[PDB]
């Protein structure tokens, strides 16, 4: 019932001299949640044509990894998980991007939420491929998440949601416990070591892994992102890591699932 | 593999039944979360709810029997917490 893999931390990369850059795609949408499907496009075409663009780094998830703000997944698989897509599509693009776009997004109301739904069916239905199957049904459950863990839909009769990311159930429902359980259960089931410390702010991390890879080679990595309930990984030392390696080489991808 | 799946490259079979098996463990210590946290829920509106005189007795052994069962929701948390740990190779 969960064999569904799920694309995580979507940003979008650029490279100007081996100067490198990972983004979350910006906000396109105005105070009350309407999304400006005009922009968007435009900056999608725009990372199109542009010659300094690279992708999108994302990772893939299984259900049981993802505990809200810690991993357990080793750190190897983990890399094998993380890709840099550009794929030969502007709808693809644009789903990661709305992808990238509802990770970081600081407090979406349930109409921006809707509206990106829509959006994401109406762009799917355009592709059919085992990449937008895969992009919409994760975004689905990235927005999902989002809804059932903010209490958006509180109506009563159902939207058209599902459950999310499981183990946020979990990590919400142990919030709620009495002070002293609490801390003993989210220390024994949402706490994976496998992934390692957490920086205290990414960004300077990020500097000093600068600091100590700069005389052999000119690059130099940054990283721009919202923090929000689904971006907390980015604190992951072992993430930051494996993501500068995989933002500054590697290999791209035109297909996810060719 | 036997049957193609759609898969993006990290995602091997291993570990996605691995990836059942932790689904439903963590399945049953959610349902022993919520369990646990309706019954703390009860015994915050008794002990909120004050006013015991004569029927004190009756109450302060109805909250004895949640405080009770409760504490067996929460050791079995724990006890299959560590069976988890027993499957993998690091603890």
């Amino acid at each position: 019932v969960s064999l569904r893999v799920t694309p995580r931390l979507v940003l979008e990369v650029n490279r100007h001299n081996a100067i490198c850059v990972a983004t979350n795609v910006p906000e396109f949408y105005n105070a009350r949640g309407d999304l400006n499907i005009r922009d968007l496009r435009a900056h999608v075409k725009a990372r199109m044509i542009s010659s300094q663009f690279c992708g999108y780094v994302l990772v893939s998830l299984l259900d049981s990894e993802d505990q809200v703000d810690h991993l357990n997944i080793f750190p190897h698989v983990f890399s094998e998980r993380m890709i840099l897509y550009k794929p030969n599509n502007v709808n693809l693009m644009e789903m990661c991007a709305l992808l990238s776009m509802i990770e970081n997004a600081k407090s979406p109301s349930i109409g921006l939420c809707r509206e990106v739904l829509g959006r994401l069916t109406l762009l799917h239905s355009k592709c059919n491929n085992l990449d937008s199957l895969f992009l919409y049904n994760g975004a689905r459950t990235l927005l999902s998440t989002l809804v059932k863990y903010h209490d958006l839909e509180e109506a009563a009769t159902p939207g058209p949601w599902n459950e999310g990311l499981s183990l946020f159930k979990l990590h919400k429902e142990l919030k709620r416990a009495p002070s002293e359980a609490r801390d003993l259960m989210q220390s024994l089931f949402l706490t994976s070591g496998k992934m390692g410390c957490l920086a205290r702010s990414p960004k300077d991390y990020c500097a000093d892994l600068n600091k100590e890879e700069d005389a052999n080679s000119g690059f130099t990595f940054n990283l721009f992102y919202q923090d929000s309930l689904l971006t907390k990984h980015f604190q992951c030392q072992t993430v930051l890591q494996t993501l500068r390696r995989k933002c500054l080489g590697s290999d791209t991808v035109s297909k996810i699932i060719p | 593999a036997e049957i193609d799946l759609g898969l993006p490259p990290g995602v091997q079979v291993g570990d996605l039944l691995r990836n059942e098996q932790t689904m439903g463990s963590l399945r049953q210590v959610y349902l022993l979360a919520v369990q646990a946290n309706s019954i703390t829920d009860h015994l915050k509106r008794f002990d909120a709810v004050r006013v015991p005189e004569s029927c004190r007795g009756v109450v302060e052994a109805q909250v004895a029997k949640l405080e009770a069962v409760r504490s067996v929701i929460w050791n079995t948390m724990i006890s299959l917490a560590v069976s988890g740990i027993e499957m993998d190779e690091n603890g």
